[PDB]
């Protein structure tokens, strides 16, 4: 497991970690996800964490989450995650994620950005140069 | 500032959550 790569699981944890204590709970859980419109149950929350729980505090601290991501989670039904991540990108749902929805995906995510920053964002997933992200930019970006 | 490293953590984020 590359270093840019504990590097973005390690950003992916903060967003999630929404008080920054280092854990993250099944409250937390689920308030990021009913944000991007997912409605999980307590069961399913509490299964997610016994997954990846392995010294069974109830909690994930980022060792667990770096875990869960080399032996990542199977598809049940969902074999396209990047389509359905996509899609909360692409809000006006057609095709190109512009600067300024990606300016407001991260601020639902609770993060506050220059305009610059999410210039520099749009520009290292930018492929063509037009200055948008498409869906096949999207997929190369993770793939 | 490493924007390919903030980007790619949002996506993974959204990934994961949906
Ligand atoms: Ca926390
Ligand atoms: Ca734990
Ligand atoms: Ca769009
Ligand atoms: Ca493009
Ligand atoms: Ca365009």
């Amino acid at each position: 497991l590359t270093e840019e790569q504990i590097a973005e699981f390690k950003e992916a944890f903060s967003l999630f970690d929404k008080d920054g204590d280092g854990t993250i709970t099944t409250k937390e859980l689920g308030t990021v996800m009913r944000s991007l419109g997912q409605n999980p149950t307590e069961a399913e929350l509490q299964d997610m964490i016994n997954e990846v729980d392995a010294d069974g505090n109830g909690t994930i601290d980022f060792p667990e989450f770096l875990t869960m991501m080399a032996r990542k989670m199977k598809d049940t039904d969902s074999e396209e995650e990047i389509r359905e991540a996509f899609r909360v990108f692409d809000k006006d749902g057609n095709g190109y994620i512009s600067a300024a929805e990606l300016r407001h995906v991260m601020t639902n995510l609770g993060e506050k950005l220059t305009d610059e920053e999410v210039d520099e964002m749009i520009r290292e997933a930018d492929i063509d140069g037009d200055g948008q992200v498409n869906y096949e930019e999207f997929v190369q970006m993770m793939t | 500032f490493n924007a390919r490293r903030k980007l790619k953590g949002a996506i993974l984020t959204t990934m994961l959550a949906t």
